[PDB]
C-alpha cells in the first residue's frame, strides 16, 4: 500500500518518514472514503462487468473461443471468465490499498511465465482487461472512472 | 617400487577418465618431495621407459 | 622500513600513528647508527663473503657444476656469483630499513616464479642463502650478528 | 511486512472473496486513526535522542550494568546500547504507522533472542529499558497515542522475553 | 596459504568478465551471471524482473 | 571402450613393466 | 552527480595470489557520494588517476544534487 | 521536493510513476496555494520572528551570551541571529517545496561537523529553532501552524 | 535532477535572498500548470507501447534501416531500438512532470552521443523517430500538453544532434 | 610511497652499487632528525581539530566564501572543507614523518587539481587555508619543526596551484 | 559431484588398488549405455518447457493448489513453481548423463526439505508433479531411457519425501 | 559456433581447451561436409519450402490471413513469407555453424518484444516454422532430417 | 569474438543473403585446415612454459632489462613478465583455433598499449619477446602451423607497436 511503500522507502534510507511522505499518507487516509466507494461500485456489480467484458472480448477476439484457441469449450470459457474475475478482484484490492503492490505482488509478477506455460495469448488477456475497464469506467462518475482506470491501466500496462 | 607402481596407476586412471588432470595435480609439486630422497633424472628415464 | 609500515597502517585506519608505533620508530632510529656501521662492514668484505659462501655451497652441492646442472658453464657460474652479490646487497638494504620491506619488495615477492621460469632449483637457493649467512656472520661481532642473522633467515623463509 | 490495509487485503484474498462489510469497517477504523498515527510519528521523530537518553536515565544509569562487570560498561557497549534502543524506538514508530506488528517480528524479533543470548546481553534489563522508553513516549504523545505506541512496545518486550 | 595442488584439483569456477569489446550475447550471459550471483536465483526469465 | 581395452592391457601386464623399469634403473 | 573518471590501477597482489587478469585502465562513471572512497581506494592500491571530470553535476548547486 | 522524490523513487525502480504517487503530486499541486500563504506569513514577519526568538533563546540559555560562550559580544550575537535567519529561510524553502529535501540538502547534512568545528553547542541551536517555532506557530492559524511546525519539527529533530 | 520548484529555490539560495515576488509568480505558474501535467502524464502512461509502435510505424518501418545492412536489422537491434524509444518517452514524461529538463541532460543526454557514435547508431534516424513520437503524443494529449511535451522532445533531439 | 631510507636504498639499487659514504651520511642525517620528527608528529596529533579550526578562523571565516554564493556556503560544503583541511594536515604529518614528499604526490596531489576544477572549488582560497594551517602549526611545534612541516605544506600548495 | 567413471576410480583409489576386471566391466557398461544417455539428453533438452507444462497440466492444474489459498496461487508462486520443476528436470538430465545421483543429493536434495518446510511448500504435491514429469518424459524418450530417467526422478522424490 | 563456444568456455575458466573439447571441435570439423550438404539442400530448394510452408500455415491458421489478422492483404502476406525466409536463412546459418548461436544471436533474442510491438501472434509464427520443418525434413534423408530438425526444433522451442 | 564460421555467417547475414558458393568455399577451407589447427593447439598446450622460458632465454635474459634499472628487474616484474608472455601465447593459440584474430583485438589489444605506456613497460622489448616466442613455436609445430601461428603473433606485435 501507500503506508508500506513509504515505510520501506524511509526504512532503506535509515531515516524516519519525511514530512512530505507524511502528508502523502494523510491525503491517502482522507481519500480512503472515496476509495471505499469505488470499491463498493466495483464489488457490487461484478456479475455485469465480467459478463459484458467477456461478451465484448469474445466479440473482439473470436479466435480464442474458436476451436484451436485456449478458451474453447464450456469449462475453458468458464476458466477464462474466472481469470477475468481474479483480475477484477485484484483491481478492487489495488483500489482500496491506494497502490498497485497488491495487484503486482499477487497477480502480475510471473504472469508471462504462467500464461506461456498454459499456452495463452497475453494480448487477448490485455484485451479482456481493456473490456473490463470499458465496462467499469462506463459504470461510474468521472473522477471515480479516472481513479479506477489508473489501476486498470496498470494491469494492461503490466501485461505488455 | 611403490612409486613406479603409482605413476602407472594414475596413468591408467587418467586414460579411463579422459583428462590428465589427475596426473597433473599430483606429480606437479612431486619433484622437491623426492629431490632430497633420490635422483630425479633416474625417475625421468624410468617414466620414459 | 619501520616508519613506512607505521605510516601505511595508520593510513589504512584513517588515524595518526599512535604512541607505541612512534616509540618503536624512536627505538629503531636511535640504533640506526649501528646499522650504518654493519652495512659498511658488509659492503667492505663482500668479495670474500661471496667467495667462501660459493666454496661451501659447492661443497654441499657439487651437482650444479657437474654435467646437467646450472653451474656447468662459466657464464651461468658468473651469474651464480652475481646472484650471491645481489642478495648480499639486499641484505644490507633490509638491515638499513630496519625491516623486511625493501628486500621483500625488490627481491622476494615471487622468487619462485622467477627461478621456475629459469632452471635452478629453489632448495639450492635455500642452501645458498644459508651459506651466505654463515659467511657474512664470520665478519661481524655478536652485538651486530644479532641484527645481521635473522634477515638471512627471513630470506630462507621466503625462499621455501 | 504489511500494514492493516495489506493484512485485510491478504485475508480477503486468501479467502478469495471480495471486500465485505467487516473489511470495510476495519479499513474505516484505520483511516480514522491514521491522522493521530501521523502526528504521533512526527512527535516521536522530533525527540528520538531525548526519549532514548531519558530511558537510560530512568532505568540503566547508576545501576550495576554501567559499573565494571556490567554488559553496558565500556564506551563501545554504551554506544551499542544506545544504538539498540534507537532501533527499538524507530521500529515501534514504524509499527505504529503501519498499525500492524508484522515488521517487528519480521525485522526486530527474528534472531534477536539468540543474538542477545550469544552475546551475553541481559534481556530483563533491556526489557526494563524498553518499558521506560514506552513510559517516556506515552508521557510525550498523550494517552491514546501512548497506548497505541505501548502495544507495539509490549510486543517487542514479549518477543524479547 | 592454499597449495596449487589443491587449486588445480578443484571445481573450477567460471569468471564472467564484462569487456566492452565483447559480442552481444556475451554481455547478455555476463549480465545473466550477475543477476544470478547477486539475487541468488536468476530473477529474469523466472519472473521477468 | 578402446580406452578400457588399453587400460586393461596395462593393468594385466603392469608387473613386467615395473620389472623392466627395475632393471633399467638399478 | 557523477564523475567520469579514468584511472589505471595495477594490483601488486596477483603474483602472490596467482589469480587471473582483470584489465586495468578503466573509464567509469562514479556516483558523487562514493567517489570519495573510490578515489581513496585507487590511491590505496597505488594506481594513478589519469582524468577526473564532472559529468552530470552542473557544479555550484545547493539542492537538486 | 515532492515531484523530485516521486520521480527519483520511480526512477531507481525502473518504472513509471504509480497512480498513487500521481495523486500525491496532484494533492501537493492543489495545496500549493496554502503553502504559498504560509510562506508569505513566514517571509513578511521575519524581523519579529528572529528578534523575539533570539530574545527568548538568550533568556532561556544565557550562558552562550555570557563571557565564555560562543555568541558573546556584538558581532557574535549578530552572527547568531544571522544563523537563525538562515534556518528560518530554509524553513520557508521547505514549506514551499512540500518536503524537507531543501532543508536537509542545504543546511542539515554536516551541521554537527560544522558546529563542532566552530565550537557551538548544538542543543542551544535546537532551542533557537524551538523559540522560532514558538513565535512562528503563535503567528498563524491552526492548520497553518501545524504545517509549518512539521518543518520546524524536522529541523529540531535533525539537530538532535 | 531538479523540478521548477527546486530550481527556483536554488536560484534564491545561490542569491542568498528570500523568495521575492518573481519567484512567487514562477511557482504560481507551475502550480497552475501542474494539474494539466498530471493528466498528460497519466494519459501518456496509458499508451506507452502504442505511442512507441506508432512512432516506428511512421518513421523507421519499411525503410532501409529495417532492411539488411541497417542498424535496426536484427531482432536484438529491433528490441534495443524499442527499448531506446521507450526510454525517450519515459524521460520526456518525467521532464514534463518536473517542468525542468535537468533530468534529460543528467540521465539521458549525458553520454548518449558518444554511445551512439561508438555503436554506429544513426542519430538522424533516431531524431526522426523521436520527432514522430512527439507528433503522436501531441495528437494524443492535445495542443498545449503536446506542446509542453514537445519542448522536452525537442530538448532530447537537440542534445542528440 | 617511500621515506628517506627507501629512496636512498632505491637510488643505490638503481645504481646497483652498495651503500657508499654519501648514502651513509644521508641516513645519518635522517636518523638524527627522526626524534624531532616523532615529537612534532605527536604534538600535531594532539591538536588536529584545533589547528584546522584556527586555520579556518584565520582565512576562510567571515569572508565571501562562507557567505551565500561561496563554495564553502552550506553545511555539507563546510563539513567537506573541514574534511579536506584535515586531510592536508594528516598527510603533511605523514610526509614529515617519512621525510619524503612521495606520499603527497602519490595520494593527495594525484587527481586533486582536476577534482577541484570539476567541482568548482577555489584553489587560491584553499591554498591560503593550507598556508594558515602551516602558520598555526609552525607556531605550535617551534621553528625548525615548523620549517620541516612547512616544506611539505609548500609542496601541497605548489602541487595544488 | 562424480559420474560412474569418477566413482569407480574413487573406489579403486580408496582401495589403493589398480583397476581390476570388475571395474573394467562397470566402465564397459557405462561406455555401452553412454550413447543412449546422450540421445535421451538431447531429446530432453529439446522439450524442457513442454515436459514441465504437461506435468503441471497433469497434476497441479485445476486442483486446490492453483485456487485461492493454495501455495501455487499467485503469479509469483506459479513462476517459482515452474522454476522448481525446470530445476528438477534439468538436474535429472544431469544425473542421467553422469550415471550417478551424487549431483542430486549434492545440489538439489541438500537443503531442499528444510527450505520447503520453512516456506510452507507442499511436498506431496511437488512429489506428484515430479512423478508426472517422469511419466511424460518416459513417454517421450522410450522405455529404457525413460527408466534410467525415472530412477533419478525416484531419487529426487525419495530425498524430498 | 562450436569453436567460439569452446574458446569462450575455456576463456572464462582461465584455462586452455580441454582435450574433450578439442575432440569435440575435431568431430565438428569432420562433420562439416555433411553440414554443408544439408546447407545446400536447404539453400537450393528455398522457394518450394517457403511456398509450401506458407500454404500449409494459412491452411492451418486461417485467421491471420482473414481480415482482422496481421498478415491480411498482398504486401502483408509478402512480408509474412519474407519473415519465413529470414528464419529459413537463419536455419541454414545454424546448420553450417554447428550451434544455435547464429540463430539465437541474430533472430531469437528480442523476438517476443518485436512481434508484440508489431501485433503478431507468436504461436502462428511457431506454426510457420513447424510447417517449414515438415517440408524441409520431408526433403532429406533420415539423419539429415534429424540434424536439420534439431535447429528447426530450437527455433520453435525459442518461440514458446 | 568470432571464428571464421561466425564471421562468414555475419557477413552473409549483414547482406541478408543466403550462403552462396564463396561462403561455402571459405567454410570448406576452414574445415580442411581445422585438423592441423587442432594438432598444433595440442602441441602448443604441451609446451607452454618451455616456449615462454625459451623466448625469455633468447631475447630478454642477460640484457639490460633484467639488470638493475630495467623494467624486468625485480621478481615481481619477472613474474608479471612471464604472466604477460603466457597470455600472448595462450591468446595466439585461441586465435589460431578460431582462425580469426577478433579475440586478439577484443581481449588482448584493447587497452594494452595504454596500460604498457602508463606502467612504463618497453613495447619494443616485449615485441621482440613475442617474436622470439613465435620463432620458437614455429620451430616446434612445423612450417605451415608455425606460419598460421605467426600471423596472429604478428597481429599482436602490430597492435602493440
Ligand atoms: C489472481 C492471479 C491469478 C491468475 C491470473 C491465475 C490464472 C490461472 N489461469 C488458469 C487457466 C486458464 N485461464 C484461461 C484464460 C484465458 N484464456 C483466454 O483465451 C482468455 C484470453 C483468457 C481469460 C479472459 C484459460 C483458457 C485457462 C485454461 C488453460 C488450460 O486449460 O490449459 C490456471 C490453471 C487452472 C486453475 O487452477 O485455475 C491458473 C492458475 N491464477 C491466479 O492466481
Ligand atoms: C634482485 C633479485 C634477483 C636475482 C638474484 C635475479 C637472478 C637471475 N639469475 C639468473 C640466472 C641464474 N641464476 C643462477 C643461480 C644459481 N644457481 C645455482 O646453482 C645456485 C643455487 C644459484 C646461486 C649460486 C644460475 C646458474 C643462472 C643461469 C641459469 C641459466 O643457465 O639461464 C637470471 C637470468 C639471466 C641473468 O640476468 O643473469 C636472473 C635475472 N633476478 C632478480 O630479480
Ligand atoms: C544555511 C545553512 C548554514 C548555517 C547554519 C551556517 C552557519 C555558520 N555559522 C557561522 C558562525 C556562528 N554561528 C553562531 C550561532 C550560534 N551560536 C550560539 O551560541 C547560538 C546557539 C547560535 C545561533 C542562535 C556563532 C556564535 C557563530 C560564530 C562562531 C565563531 O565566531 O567562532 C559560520 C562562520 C562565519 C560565516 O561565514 O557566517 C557559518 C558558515 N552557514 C550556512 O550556510
Ligand atoms: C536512459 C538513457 C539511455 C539511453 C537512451 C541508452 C541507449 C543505448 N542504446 C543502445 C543500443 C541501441 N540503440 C539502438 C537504437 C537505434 N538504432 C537505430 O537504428 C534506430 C535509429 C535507433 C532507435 C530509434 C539499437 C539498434 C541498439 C543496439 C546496437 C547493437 O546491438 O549493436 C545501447 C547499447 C547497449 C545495449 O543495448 O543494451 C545503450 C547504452 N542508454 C541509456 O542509459
Ligand atoms: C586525501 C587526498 C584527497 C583530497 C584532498 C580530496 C578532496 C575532495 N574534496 C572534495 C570536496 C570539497 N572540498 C571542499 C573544500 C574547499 N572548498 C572551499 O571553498 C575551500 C576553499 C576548500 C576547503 C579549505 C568543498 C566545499 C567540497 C564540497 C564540494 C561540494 O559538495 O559541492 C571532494 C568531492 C567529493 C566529496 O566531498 O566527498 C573530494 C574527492 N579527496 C582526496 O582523496
Ligand atoms: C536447484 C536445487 C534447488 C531447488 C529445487 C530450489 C527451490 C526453491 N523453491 C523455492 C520456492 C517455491 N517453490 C514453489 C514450488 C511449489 N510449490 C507448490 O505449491 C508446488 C507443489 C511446487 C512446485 C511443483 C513455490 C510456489 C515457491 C514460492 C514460495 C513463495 O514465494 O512463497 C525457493 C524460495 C526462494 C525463491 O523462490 O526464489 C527455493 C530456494 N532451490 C534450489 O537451489
Ligand atoms: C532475421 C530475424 C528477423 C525477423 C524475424 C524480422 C521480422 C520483421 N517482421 C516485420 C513484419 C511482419 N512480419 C509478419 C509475419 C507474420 N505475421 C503473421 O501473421 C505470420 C504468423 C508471420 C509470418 C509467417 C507480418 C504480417 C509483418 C507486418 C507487420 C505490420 O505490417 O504491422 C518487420 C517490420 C517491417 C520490416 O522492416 O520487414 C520486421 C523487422 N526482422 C528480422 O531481422
Ligand atoms: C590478456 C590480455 C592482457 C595483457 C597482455 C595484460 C598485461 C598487463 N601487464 C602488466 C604488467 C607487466 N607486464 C610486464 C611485462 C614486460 N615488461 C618488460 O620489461 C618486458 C619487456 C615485458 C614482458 C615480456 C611487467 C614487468 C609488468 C609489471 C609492471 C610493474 O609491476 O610495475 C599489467 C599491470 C598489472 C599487473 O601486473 O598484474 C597488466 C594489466 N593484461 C591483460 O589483461
Amino acid at each position: 500500500s501507500i503506508v508500506t511503500k513509504s515505510i520501506v522507502n524511509a526504512d532503506a534510507e535509515a531515516r524516519y518518514l519525511s514530512p512530505g511522505e507524511l502528508d502523502r499518507i494523510k491525503a491517502f487516509v482522507t481519500s480512503g472514503e472515496s476509495r471505499l466507494r469505488i470499491a463498493e461500485t466495483l464489488t457490487g456489480s461484478r456479475e455485469r462487468i465480467i459478463k459484458s467484458a467477456g461478451d465484448a472480448l469474445f466479440q473482439k477476439r473470436p479466435d480464442v473461443v474458436s476451436p484451436g484457441g485456449n478458451a474453447y469449450g464450456e469449462e475453458m470459457t468458464a476458466t477464462c471468465l474466472r481469470d477475468m474475475d481474479y483480475y477484477l478482484r485484484l483491481i478492487t484490492y489495488g483500489v482500496v490499498a491506494g497502490d498497485v503492490t497488491p495487484i503486482e505482488e499477487i497477480g502480475l509478477v510471473g504472469v508471462r511465465e504462467m500464461y506461456k506455460s498454459l499456452g495463452t495469448p497475453v494480448d487477448a488477456v490485455a484485451q479482456a482487461v481493456r473490456e473490463m475497464k470499458a465496462v467499469a469506467t462506463g459504470m461510474m462518475s468521472g473522477d471515480d472512472a479516472a481513479e479506477a482506470g489508473a489501476y486498470f491501466d496498470y494491469v494492461i500496462g503490466a501485461m505488455e | 617400487l611403490r612409486d613406479m607402481a603409482w605413476f602407472l596407476r594414475y596413468t591408467t586412471y587418467a586414460i579411463v577418465a579422459g583428462d590428465p588432470s589427475i596426473l597433473v595435480v599430483n606429480t606437479r609439486g612431486l619433484k622437491e618431495v623426492i629431490e632430497n630422497a633420490c635422483s630425479i633424472p633416474a625417475t625421468i628415464v624410468a617414466i620414459q621407459e | 622500513s619501520v616508519v613506512s609500515q607505521v605510516i601505511l597502517r595508520a593510513d589504512d585506519e584513517l588515524r595518526y600513528p599512535s604512541s607505541g608505533e612512534l616509540s618503536g620508530i624512536k627505538n629503531f632510529l636511535a640504533t640506526g647508527a649501528v646499522r650504518i656501521r654493519i652495512a659498511e662492514a658488509l659492503a667492505d668484505n663482500e668479495k670474500k663473503i661471496v667467495d667462501q659462501a660459493q666454496k661451501q655451497l659447492f661443497s654441499i652441492h657439487p651437482e650444479y657444476r657437474t654435467s646437467g646442472g646450472n653451474a656447468a658453464t662459466t657464464k651461468q657460474y658468473n651469474q651464480c656469483l652475481r646472484d650471491y652479490g645481489w642478495y648480499l646487497r639486499l641484505v644490507t638494504y633490509g638491515i638499513l630499513a630496519g625491516d623486511k620491506d625493501p628486500i621483500e619488495r625488490i627481491g622476494l615477492i615471487g622468487v619462485k616464479e622467477m627461478y621456475n621460469a629459469l632452471g635452478v632449483p629453489v632448495p639450492g637457493m635455500v642452501d645458498a642463502i644459508r651459506c651466505l649467512k654463515d659467511a657474512a656472520l664470520g665478519v661481524l661481532d655478536s652485538e651486530e650478528a644479532r641484527i645481521a642473522a635473522p634477515y638471512f633467515d627471513f630470506i630462507t623463509q621466503a625462499m621455501s | 511486512m504489511q500494514d492493516a490495509i495489506t493484512s485485510v487485503i491478504n485475508s480477503a484474498d486468501v479467502q478469495g472473496k471480495y471486500l465485505d462489510g467487516s473489511a470495510m469497517d476495519k479499513l474505516k477504523a484505520y483511516f480514522t486513526t491514521g491522522a493521530l498515527r501521523v502526528r504521533a510519528a512526527s512527535t516521536i521523530s522530533a525527540n528520538a535522542a531525548a526519549i532514548v537518553k531519558e530511558a537510560v536515565a530512568k532505568s540503566l544509569l547508576y545501576s550495576d550494568v554501567t559499573r565494571p562487570g556490567g554488559n553496558m560498561y565500556t564506551t563501545r557497549r554504551y554506544a551499542a546500547c544506545i544504538r539498540d534502543l534507537d532501533y527499538y524506538l524507530r521500529y515501534a514508530t514504524y509499527a505504529m504507522l503501519a498499525g500492524d506488528p508484522s515488521i517487528l517480528d519480521e525485522r526486530v524479533l527474528n534472531g534477536l533472542k539468540e543474538t542477545y543470548n550469544s552475546l551475553g546481553v541481559p534481556v530483563g534489563s533491556t526489557v526494563q529499558a524498553i518499558q521506560a522508553m514506552k513510559e517516556v513516549t506515552a508521557g510525550l504523545v498523550g494517552a491514546d497515542a501512548g497506548r497505541e505506541m505501548g502495544v507495539y512496545f509490549d510486543y517487542i518486550c514479549s518477543g524479547l522475553s | 596459504q592454499l597449495p596449487q595442488s589443491y587449486f588445480n584439483a578443484a571445481e573450477k569456477r567460471q569468471k564472467f568478465v564484462m569487456k566492452p569489446g565483447l559480442s552481444a550475447l556475451e554481455k547478455n550471459s555476463v549480465v545473466k551471471a550477475a543477476y544470478r550471483q547477486i539475487f541468488e536465483r536468476d530473477i529474469t526469465r523466472a519472473y521477468s524482473q | 571402450l578402446k580406452r578400457l581395452a588399453i587400460a586393461q592391457a596395462i593393468k594385466l601386464s603392469s608387473q613386467l613393466i615395473v620389472s623392466r623399469a627395475a632393471n633399467r634403473i638399478f | 552527480r557523477m564523475f567520469k573518471i579514468t584511472a589505471c590501477v595495477p594490483s601488486q597482489s596477483r603474483i602472490r595470489t596467482q589469480r587471473e587478469l582483470q584489465n586495468t585502465y578503466f573509464t567509469k562513471l562514479v556516483p558523487y557520494d562514493n567517489w570519495f572512497r573510490e578515489q581513496q581506494r585507487i590511491m590505496k592500491m597505488g594506481g594513478k588517476i589519469v582524468k577526473v571530470q564532472l559529468a552530470t553535476g552542473k557544479p555550484g548547486t545547493n539542492t537538486g544534487l
